[PDB]
């Protein structure tokens, strides 16, 4: 089944039910959680609970490629070509993948899969931090998925 | 002089500290006054003794912290810190989340998807129980050369769970049937055959 799940890991898969897991993201930096908000503004700010915050994430394909969503607004989490987190009403694109990795020291990660290189991060304050500088042993990278309250 | 105050208000900021299982978890109080003030650990608004977690507990007075090496699960709480002299006392709130995590590919339930047996028109059901940290996803396969099924699930806390139905099962359906699971690290799948009679 290798040579199967490499070629179905490339896209969507659209013949499946799509698994969906609902939790809270918390930021290692911050000390908050991640929250979309009605005027689309995204942030690590968010107190748990925050109703804004209780995120719904959809697999998307093999590999832990994962669609991230506010519950609350609707908006998925999206990165643009300047590595800037960007909230939209339409999910479809690449660019609302990320892949979620479970990094050596056990946090958790998320890659973006149509920039490879460039990770969901956030700064100490909770604030969003530009993809092009983000490394994947930074702390602003490190998440730990936390149960819905 | 002084009361007891917060020298650093930076680190206390961040009140919820959500770590992974087998971490070290630190939390400071960083504390000034005059004379210096004394400092106390609470778990859960009591008393903090070592005998409260295998392994109990360090304190470093000098960075105003208590320290507890490889976390469980059962460390999750309240931790209170309570600083003193004579011109008063004060005191902050750590939460503390313990989560344990996994680095490894997808477990299935042994015997699931089970062998399953029926007359033409009857219907069976096949059925998978996924565990993963790492959020997976889910295939259905008939070997027909691999043919994908949509299936029927729920998420729930400790695992995701599947199952197939097959209505008015037909020669047709004979076949072996997969549950395949992947994460980004990678790959495991139970087969069972569906006999037609």
């Amino acid at each position: 089944f290798t040579q199967h799940v490499r070629e179905q890991s490339l896209v969507t898969d659209q013949l499946s039910r799509r698994l969906i897991r609902t939790y809270q993201l918390y930021s290692r930096t911050s000390g908050k959680h991640v929250q979309v908000l009605a005027n689309k503004r995204i942030n690590a700010m968010a107190e748990d609970g925050d109703p804004f915050a209780k995120l719904i994430v959809e697999t998307d394909t093999f590999g832990s490629r994962v669609r991230v969503r506010g519950a609350e607004t609707g908006l998925y989490i999206c990165m643009n070509k300047k590595g800037k987190l960007i909230a939209k009403s339409n999910g479809k694109g690449k660019d609302c993948v990320f892949t979620e990795i479970v990094l050596e020291n056990n946090y958790t990660a998320l890659q973006n899969a149509k920039y490879e290189g460039w990770y969901m991060a956030f700064t100490r304050k909770g604030r969003p931090r530009k993809g092009s500088k983000t490394r994947q042993h930074q702390r602003e990278v490190h998440f730990m998925k936390r149960l819905p309250r | 002089k002084r009361a007891p105050y917060w020298t650093n208000t930076e680190k206390m900021e961040k009140r919820l500290h959500a770590v992974p299982a087998a971490n070290t978890v630190k939390f400071r109080c960083p504390a000034g006054g005059n004379p210096m003030p004394t400092m106390r650990w609470l778990k859960n608004g009591k008393e903090f003794k070592q005998e409260h977690r295998i392994g109990g507990y360090k304190v470093r007075n000098q960075h105003w912290s208590l320290i507890m090496e490889s976390v469980v699960p059962s460390d999750k709480g309240n931790y209170t810190c309570v600083v003193e002299n004579e011109y008063g006392s004060i005191n902050h709130t750590y939460h503390l989340d313990v989560v344990e995590r996994s680095r490894h590919r997808p477990i299935l339930q042994a015997g699931l998807p089970a062998n399953a047996s029926t007359v033409v028109g009857g219907d069976v059901e096949f059925v998978c129980k996924v565990y993963s940290d790492a959020q997976p996803h889910i295939q259905w396969i008939k070997h027909v050369y691999l043919k994908v099924l949509k299936a029927a699930g729920v998420n729930t806390t400790d695992k995701e769970i599947e199952v197939l139905y097959i209505r008015n099962v037909t020669f047709e359906d004979a076949g072996e049937y997969t549950c395949l699971a992947g994460n980004s690290i990678g790959i495991s799948f139970h087969s069972a055959w569906l006999t037609v009679l």
